[PDB]
């Protein structure tokens, strides 16, 4: 740009007001609305080119620090971050060379706005904004300042990137002035005379405040409180997200940077409802994402809505523990356990009850209980945590189909909670008002490569180094031999089989009436730990776990049977040589 | 012939109204899709 400290410094201020009028004359008329170059043809039919096509395969690969010169990348461009965009500011003279660039003239770019540089040859948001009044079609009545600035903040930003992220594809062919102004136009196009919408537009204009599945890129980490949350931008416009505890860990890992993309099906509209416009949006404004609702996408893809709000079904494996809530769970049923009737007590916390403790406390006894039937599944995919989804006040309808063996497929199944006690790897899924259950087929070997059918556990097996039991419980059918219940806590109930094979079962509930010795027990549910070495095996009663003196199930019978007989040809001296066993079974004392 | 900037379908051109989503998120892998990001790069000059 020409160094003519006077007239060329008046050339342009002349082309300017003389300007201005032409967008003040502009408020005398109906303006007949006038789409531009690229609302048009993109609006045409012609063949289309993905971006993806575009580049053909590769991705998006940085610059070179040299060969960008190979293939020629503005140093300028090269200098953009997602913050500073809304600057930049060209350099006229790198883009139109000493002609008409020396005459105060100016510039008239595609569509037809008159681009004036400023009186030190730059070109800016206020002034490619001016241009964009300057355009035909254009009402500039219909544009804040504020409008084109962040629209203009975008544009070059993604530009600058694409002639930085593939340099040969794109190499010197995006950011400019005609391009920046070829788009500014468009996006009028768009937004203002066709209505489309982006989808921060709907969602925060409250027009469908629906945040469901969006596809939004980081575009700053906010530093506020050492870091707030982050912005995401949509390509339109931006939101500060409320982010959870598994996800900002994230930000801070620098596992989240900043022009990334995520999709998200969580997205809550938290802070401010009312209904606003994208740029007046109060600042007591969040858009929740929650990070087991979301996930990094394809370079390419594309921001916005997506298609289907069909929950994406992620590994159960993952999820965090404070995670937010997920939507969809592949899961294969392990097993079933006890539905559980809940009391919720006064002062707070709640009992827990069975179908029987019910009836008791049912007649014994305003109550205020809700039933919960609790059940361990695992992943479809691979590894297996075996979570434990707790469907509570479960609809009849539930139980004749959830059923153990079975894939099934589980929606909004969340809460996700449990961490205390030991370790980590603790999840807690949950069904929800709104979660559903989807079944799904199982290829046979699959199946019985998650899941171990419910057997029957022979004493003689708890010895066994190699013995592990499919989800470290088991069900058992064994002759009490002594119930002990030392005063504190632990009380105890000595089991045995025909072999005078010992085992012994720590209670955490409460001592099932009917188990006195002699009676056939019949265990579901125990609790299973490695037990050899142990001169006599034990066993924790769980609350899931349950004891029957006449067990209903059937194969339980079978047995409680078949064994009360082996037994019985043997109980000459079996009760009491049992017991002269047991007796000794707490021997190797000292001496 | 190259990419015609015009009927080249950006990666901004929102649709009004209409395996795709990657196990696990504490994944470190090394490749495709995921990998770099268009945007991101430019921010990590």
């Amino acid at each position: 740009f020409p160094q003519f400290n006077k007239d060329l410094m008046s050339s342009l201020q002349n082309a300017r007001d003389l300007q201005d009028i032409r967008i003040k004359n502009k408020e005398r008329h109906h303006l007949c609305p006038q789409p531009g170059s690229l609302y048009l043809t993109k609006s045409s039919t012609l063949p289309r080119i993905s971006l993806q096509a575009a580049v053909g395969d590769s991705v998006p690969s940085a610059c070179s620090p040299k060969q960008l010169y190979m293939y020629g990348v503005s140093k300028a461009c090269i200098s953009v971050n997602s913050k500073n965009a809304e600057y930049f500011q060209f350099a006229i003279e790198d883009h139109f060379g000493k002609e008409a660039l020396c005459a105060g003239k100016g510039f008239r770019l595609a569509d037809g706005g008159w681009l004036i540089p400023s009186d030190d040859g730059k070109a800016g948001k206020e002034e490619f904004y001016r241009a964009l009044c300057d355009t035909p079609g254009v009402d500039p009545k219909l544009i804040s300042s504020v409008w084109v600035s962040n629209h203009y903040r975008w544009i070059v930003w993604k530009l600058a990137a694409m002639e930085f992220a593939f340099p040969k594809e794109f190499a010197n062919r995006c950011l400019n002035p005609e391009r920046v102004l070829l788009q500014l136009k468009y996006r009028y196009d768009v937004e203002i005379d066709n209505s489309s919408r982006s989808a921060l537009k709907k969602i925060l204009e409250r027009d469908d405040t629906a945040a469901k599945t969006l596809v939004l890129c980081v575009s700053d980490i906010i530093s506020l409180s050492k870091v707030d949350t982050i912005e995401l931008t949509d390509g339109w416009y931006a939101v500060k997200a409320q982010l959870d505890p598994p996800l900002l860990a994230l930000v801070k890992s620098g596992r989240l940077t900043v022009g990334q993309k995520i999709i998200t099906q969580g997205a809550e509209l938290v802070g401010s409802p009312d209904a606003c416009a994208p740029l007046e949006a109060p600042d007591s404004l969040r858009l929740k994402i929650s990070a087991n609702s979301t996930r990094p996408a394809r370079w390419h893809s594309k921001l916005g809505f997506f298609h289907d709000p069909r929950p994406f079904p992620l590994p159960l494996s993952s999820l965090f523990s404070d995670g937010g809530n997920v939507g969809c769970v592949d899961v294969i049923v392990q097993r079933v356990y006890p539905l559980q009737w809940v009391e919720k007590t006064v002062s707070g916390s709640y009992i827990f009850r069975n179908e029987r403790e019910e009836e008791k406390e049912a007649l014994r006894f305003s109550r205020d209980v809700s039933t919960v039937w609790k059940l361990r599944v695992t992943s479809y995919k691979k590894r297996e945590k075996s979570a434990l989804l707790s469907i509570w006040r479960p609809s009849s309808d539930l139980p004749s189909l959830l059923t153990e063996g079975q894939r099934y497929r589980i929606y909004h199944l969340s809460v996700s909670k449990s961490k205390n006690k030991f370790e980590w790897p603790s999840i807690q899924l949950t069904a929800t008002k709104r979660t559903q259950y989807q079944q799904l087929p199982v290829s046979s070997e699959t199946l019985l490569q998650l899941y171990q059918p419910r057997e029957l556990l022979p004493f003689s097996k708890l010895s066994d180094p190699a013995f592990q039991p499919p989800c470290s419980e088991v069900d058992v059918v064994g002759v009490v031999v002594s119930v002990v219940k030392p005063i504190g806590l632990a009380p105890l109930v000595y089991l045995s089989d025909e072999c005078l094979h010992l085992l012994v079962v720590k209670f955490g509930i409460d001592l099932n009436e009917d188990i006195k010795p002699r009676v056939l027990i019949a265990a579901s549910n125990l609790q299973w730990r490695p037990e050899s070495t142990s001169r006599v095996p034990t066993l924790f009663a769980g609350n899931f776990s349950v004891f029957s003196a006449s067990p209903k199930e059937a194969h339980f019978q079978e047995r409680v049977t078949n064994m009360k007989h082996a037994i019985e040809n043997i109980d000459t001296f079996y009760k009491e040589a049992e017991k002269k066993l047991i007796q000794v079974l707490k021997g190797d004392s000292p001496k | 012939q190259p990419v015609d900037l015009g009927l080249l379908e950006e990666d901004d051109e929102f649709e009004e109204f209409p395996h795709v989503w990657e196990d696990n998120w504490d994944d470190d892998n090394v490749e495709d899709d995921f990998s770099n990001q268009l945007r991101a790069e430019l921010e990590k000059h």
